[PDB]
RNA sequence: UGGCAAGUCUAACCGGAGUAUCCGGGGAGGCACAGGGAAACCGACAUGGCCGCAGGGCUUUGCCCGAGGGCCGCCGUCUUC
RNA sequence: UCUCAGUAUCGGGAGGAACAGAAAACGCAACGUGAUGUCGUUAGUAACCGCGAGUGAACGCGAUACAGCCCAAACCGAAGCCCUCACGGGCAAUGUGGUGUCAGGGCUACCUCUCAUCAGCCGACCGUCUUCACGAAGUCUCUUGGAAUAGAGCGUGAUACAGGGUGACAACCCCGUACUGAAGACCAGUACGCUGUGCGGUAGUGCCAGAGUAGCGGGGGUUGGAUAUCCCUCGCGAAUAACGCAGGCAUCGACUGCGAAGGCUAAACACAACCUGAGACCGAUAGUGAACAAGUAGUGUGAACGAACGCUGCAAAGUACCCUCAGAAGGGAGGCGAAAUAGAGCAUGAAAUCAGUUGGCGAUCGAGCGACAGGGCAUACAAGGUCCCUUGACGAAUGACCGA
RNA sequence: ACUAUGCCAGCUGGUGGAUUGCUCGGCUCAGGCGCUGAUGAAGGACGUGCCAAGCUGCGAUAAGCUGUGGGGAGCCGCACG
């Protein structure tokens, strides 16, 4: 039994005096009324802040960590790569909704256990020192070197 | 109140052998699985990686979950596993349902709760 | 397991692996999920003139004839809920969504899960199914798709001693309350499915009780009419196949 | 409450059919998978330490392991001589 | 201001659909897309806003359906068109007609082709919607009943067990239903097919290519359009392809896209008059205002307003004859029918309430009308069967008399 | 044993038209289809029947005239005289 199938016989319908639930009075004006006055509690403040940058000089990056690629090497041999003891993948092929963004970014989240040589457009300097680290590589894509002029 | 007729065997199962052969864990479990679906465990395999011990039975009130590596050989019971859990599982070591774990071990000894 | 195939006179001729979805454990509570959400997808929207009651100026008087304050024109009340010929307060609606979504997964699980319960004797006879056999579901040669008349079935379910289900179905009933009406007047129990490959069986279709499908096609519907698991069910043995990747 | 799970769901629509149901396609796109910053831009703990409930262990009235929880530490970014 | 809202309402007008439509586009900036509409998404994102409340796209993507063309001018210059059977008339140098239309074209000189386009002729299948023809098998026995379409028994058809009718629950009594077949309408003067025309390439040539326009300013409206929406109004005002416009502030250069100020265009989408089908819709105070004479009766000078009313019975067998009466009334008697308490606004026939009557109270007595306990009087059966008294057993809390 | 005017509850018969059952009407969804008019439409007025007030049909050829096809032993609209 729901508590809306319970409400007949009961006058009020859980709204306390009948002298309550009328028009928007009751919730102190219609939509956001009061917001500055008498319901000013938990809206964010007024105000403007900030600007922002036309939608079309905005670039996308696409980002993965190095703990998504190295936790993956031996299902990603089945199809990218096994040489040297070691792995070498191309980002651009792993990551999802990779074309459809400006570059491609390697991010430094995680461990490494294997030896990897990563190809991407971009590095973090931690991605970079944990590929190293575990005496790995990292290639700069063409783009990837463009991108430093 | 619960929907799936198998998951109300299950805690009717998981009492009956805490009330008999004494494993309490099997009555942690149950009350758990009576509690709602939204606290039920839902673990991953680098949790089970890190907190698991080799011929302790690891027990999973609630479903295993594929992301992570499980090097460790170890036997995980839980409710059920995602289809890429239990073939991660089963490569390095055994998963198993808690209707078997209450079969084989029915006193409930040597195990670890994980969530 | 391994499903007895039987040929048009009934005698059993050869056999071959029941397939492994007949081993899905039985689910009764996503069936009814799956009956009830294909149930709810072919009602039709309705609703009330979104005028009626509206068209008419009533005014009320307001105070001073010692009258109610109720819309009135020539003498009587109109418009307002309480008003004889006034509009209805909360009416049904067109624009309401009737339908109910349904995972495909979900959905994929409770056929398998049907398909399973069709393949449990105890389960099969629980859901009031009558017949006298061990073995369900019965499967059947292929050649049952090229029978053509209706009698021709009945002596084969008369030697399968599958034909007392027709029995049970002959029979209407005819509804208390007002469906009549609407051309409700009647209904009968569901008795056998018969799933075949290549098309419905034309000759199976109108015994009393009976439903035709298809392998690739078949329903939960099909399997578990009103969501109640365990049909009596005969399979062709291609369908029997056939179903076996569904 | 139920399915699936590092994923998940398809929308319009297409084909089939028992033709509004239903079966098969369709992942366009959405949310989730990393955050911080107005922006430029940069980009994180698959566990270092302690306490300890449930549970488990032991030679048991006490030791041990202790998921979850709790307290730290450390890491990304903004501001920052 | 904003919002309600470019809504209500008003003026004008088209069609079976309308409008839009072959880039002076887009601008995931590209080595990319390629007419238009619509649907899904992009997204409550960008943008607007007493920066309050609110408001609110687009490109792209996935789909649906797909289709691309004609002038003006250059160069030709009467080679042309309309009416009429014909004669004949009219139009047309202020240009009819040929060419041509960014795949730029024309001209000159070549190379090459009969393909594109355009104008014509023929002209459907299938599908869909509706209508129609044909269409299997019990009207057997007993019982009940006014009537079997009920019960019991014995049979039958089914590519037909949808629905309806018939004196009561009907696959087999009748219409129909499955199957098969026929017609009309729409698709469509469409697709296919065909006739005619002829596509295209190179070099040369500043021959042609839409002006109150592009653009700027003043004042307004509108929009998400923000210095960057679209439009109106007043004023000003270019260039000529070696030129011009756009790419969300202005100017200059570069780069990329594109060619305004002429025109046409199938299909996919909207509605529901009309045909048909359907329903977890309502079921006569409901559902339309309207199941009935329904926009009827009736109200208002008018604009306009606007009800209520469904049911005898299987069959009218819808009550002959007689008595009464002022009587074609009504009554009595009688007749029909299973039933007339089915007798005409006639199935059923609640409550409020009225007549008569039964039980209880009652003309000396007090008012929330009762609840609970207990008396009296009243009560056919059924559907409830208990209850009284003496004695005895058990016997919680409580708990004596008398007597000493 | 009497008691009227009355009170309460039934019974028989009314009044009334609820209830139940019934559906020739609605409501809503869907598929198809879709223009008419100076060759005078749509709409309206008035006519038109043996007897004809209403509705329907029709138009001084007036519930109808003609042709072709269908249909069939009955018929003279709703409407049983
Ligand atoms: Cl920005
Ligand atoms: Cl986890
Ligand atoms: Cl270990
Ligand atoms: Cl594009
Ligand atoms: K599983
Ligand atoms: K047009
Ligand atoms: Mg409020
Ligand atoms: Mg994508
Ligand atoms: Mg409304
Ligand atoms: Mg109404
Ligand atoms: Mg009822
Ligand atoms: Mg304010
Ligand atoms: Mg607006
Ligand atoms: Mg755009
Ligand atoms: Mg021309
Ligand atoms: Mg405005
Ligand atoms: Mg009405
Ligand atoms: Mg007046
Ligand atoms: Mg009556
Ligand atoms: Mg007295
Ligand atoms: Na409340
Ligand atoms: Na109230
Ligand atoms: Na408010
Ligand atoms: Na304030
Ligand atoms: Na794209
Ligand atoms: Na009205
Ligand atoms: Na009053
Ligand atoms: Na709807
Ligand atoms: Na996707
Ligand atoms: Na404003
Ligand atoms: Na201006
Ligand atoms: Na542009
Ligand atoms: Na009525
Ligand atoms: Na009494
Ligand atoms: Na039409
Ligand atoms: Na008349």
């Amino acid at each position: 039994t729901s508590k809306k199938k319970r409400q007949r016989g009961s006058r009020t319908h859980g709204g306390g005096s009948h002298k309550n639930r009328r028009g928007a009075g009751h919730r102190g004006g219609r939509g956001d009324a009061g917001r500055d006055k008498h319901e000013f509690h938990n809206h964010e403040p007024l105000g403007k802040s900030g600007f922002k940058r036309p939608q079309k000089v905005q670039e996308e990056a696409a980002t993965i960590d190095v703990r998504e690629i190295d936790e993956n090497v031996t299902l990603l041999a089945a199809d990218d790569v096994a040489e040297v003891g070691g792995f070498r993948v191309d980002v651009r092929d792993v990551v999802e909704e990779a074309d459809d963004a400006d570059y491609v970014k390697v991010l430094g989240a995680g461990q490494v256990r294997h030896e990897l040589t990563l190809i991407a457009d971009d590095f973090s300097e931690g991605a970079r020192e944990k590929v190293e680290g575990a005496g790995g590589s990292v290639e700069l894509t063409d783009l990837g070197e463009e991108r430093q002029a | 109140s619960k929907t799936n007729p198998r998951l109300s065997s299950l805690i009717a199962d998981l009492k009956s052998a805490a009330r008999s052969s004494g494993g309490a864990v099997w009555g942690d479990v149950a009350e758990r699985l009576e509690k709602p679906r939204r606290t039920h465990a839902e673990v991953n395999l680098g949790r089970i990686e890190r907190y698991a011990q080799e011929d302790e039975t690891v027990v999973v009130p609630g479903k295993v979950l594929g992301s992570g590596v499980l090097q460790k050989d170890v036997t995980v019971a839980a409710v059920d596993f995602s289809g890429t859990a239990e073939t991660k599982i089963d490569q390095v070591g055994e998963a198993v349902s808690l209707e078997q774990a209450i079969e084989n071990n029915p006193e409930g000894s040597h195990v670890r709760v994980i969530r | 397991m391994q499903a007895t195939i039987y040929d048009l006179d009934g005698n059993t001729d050869g056999e071959v692996d029941l397939p492994d979805v007949f081993e899905t454990p039985v689910r009764s509570d996503l069936i009814g999920k799956a009956v009830r959400a294909a149930q709810a997808n072919r009602k039709q929207d309705y609703g009330s003139d979104e005028y009626a009651g509206l068209r008419t100026p009533a005014e009320s008087f307001g105070s001073g004839r010692g009258q109610a304050h109720v819309p009135k024109q020539d003498g009587r009340a109109r418009r307002v809920p309480q008003a004889v010929k006034g509009r209805s307060a909360h009416p049904p609606k067109t624009e309401k969504d009737r339908s109910l979504d349904l995972n495909d997964k979900e959905r994929q699980l409770a056929v398998r899960s049907a398909l399973a319960a069709t393949a449990d004797a105890d389960l099969v006879a629980d859901r009031g199914h009558e017949f006298d056999r061990d073995e369900v579901p019965v499967v059947v040669s292929d050649d049952f798709e090229d029978l053509v008349k209706t009698q021709e079935v009945v002596s084969l379910l008369e030697a399968l001693d599958v034909h007392a289900d027709i029995d049970r179905a002959d029979e209407t009933k005819i509804k208390a309350g007002q469906g009549s009406a609407r051309g409700r007047k009647y209904r009968r129990p569901a008795s056998i499915l018969f799933v075949t490959s290549d098309e419905p069986s034309t000759a199976a279709r109108n015994l009393a009780g009976a439903d035709v499908a298809t392998a690739s096609e078949v329903n939960t519907e099909d399997l578990a009419p009103g969501g109640a698991p365990g049909r009596l069910t005969v399979f062709t043995e291609s369908a029997l196949a056939e179903v076996a990747e569904r």
